[PDB]
């Protein structure tokens, strides 16, 4: 996240932090995701396509910081990953850009709600906020565009939904931008997800419920003018949701 | 390899 501010995962704790482990043993930071139910958590495919192998991945609940243990986290294995079979991608666009990971403890369960884990709603089809409203994105991804290193603890910010049509415009993202996916951009341009920070959410008030709106995708560079953060619809991915988490 | 879209890629 550039700019923004530090948090804790009190204050997202559906907020779930996705691992791989190397032949060797080293272990490194891969993305973000969302639980959305005690043994599911909603990410991006682009953040396995290059390693598909479900036992490379490790799972935190209630993580707050990025490689040191947060009291009361929870740490799972991937029973089930589930990449979308029509994504795609090119110089920039991530097509169906959504991914579900089935969730597992050592111990052979599902997450337990807590002070620092908690599910976030789905939200209703078709159903999205009005460009302009204010979203927030969460994640470890880079605090500027230039790092070497991911920050140690866990940032948000506040982006505003842009409309499809202004995301389309040339100068902007033209075509890769499709009504499966959504832009949130700062006004100024001055925060931003950036690497690192794709899987993890967008989140909106809907309804005066908060609800998960978006994945983190893709974008050209991080904060960057004319240049969007762009999110999977999620309420475009409803019945692909239902159908492989049933 | 700086990006969003490029995380966990081998290419990298």
């Amino acid at each position: 996240i550039i700019g923004g501010e530090f948090t804790t995962i009190e204050n997202q704790p559906w907020f779930a932090a996705i691992y791989r482990r190397h032949r060797g043993g080293s272990v490194t930071y891969v993305c973000g995701g969302s639980l959305i139910s005690p043994c599911w958590v909603i990410s991006a495919t682009h953040c396995f396509i290059d390693y598909p192998k479900k036992e490379d991945y490790i799972v935190y609940l209630g993580r707050s910081r990025l490689n040191s243990n947060t009291q009361g986290e929870m740490k799972f294995e991937v029973e089930n990953l589930i990449l979308h079979k029509d994504y795609s991608a090119d110089t920039l666009a991530h097509h169906n850009d959504i991914a579900l990971l089935k969730i597992r403890s050592k111990e052979g369960r599902c997450a337990q709600p807590s002070r620092t884990i908690q599910t976030i709603a789905l939200p209703s089809m078709y159903n999205d906020p009005q460009f302009g409203t204010s979203c927030e994105i969460t994640g470890f991804g880079k605090e500027q565009s230039t790092d070497y290193l991911y920050p140690e603890q866990l940032k948000m910010t506040v982006v505003k939904l842009i409309s499809h049509r202004e995301c389309q415009q040339p100068h902007y993202y033209g075509s890769e931008v499709t009504t499966k996916m959504l832009c949130a951009a700062d006004p100024q341009w001055k925060t931003d997800s950036c690497q690192g920070d794709a899987g993890g959410p967008l989140v909106c008030s809907l309804q005066g419920r908060m609800t998960l709106t978006g994945i983190v995708s893709w974008g050209r560079g991080c904060a960057l003018k004319d240049k969007p953060g762009v999110y999977t619809r999620v309420s475009h991915f409803l019945p692909w949701i239902r159908s492989h988490t049933k | 390899c700086s990006a969003r879209g490029l995380e966990n890629h081998a290419a990298c």
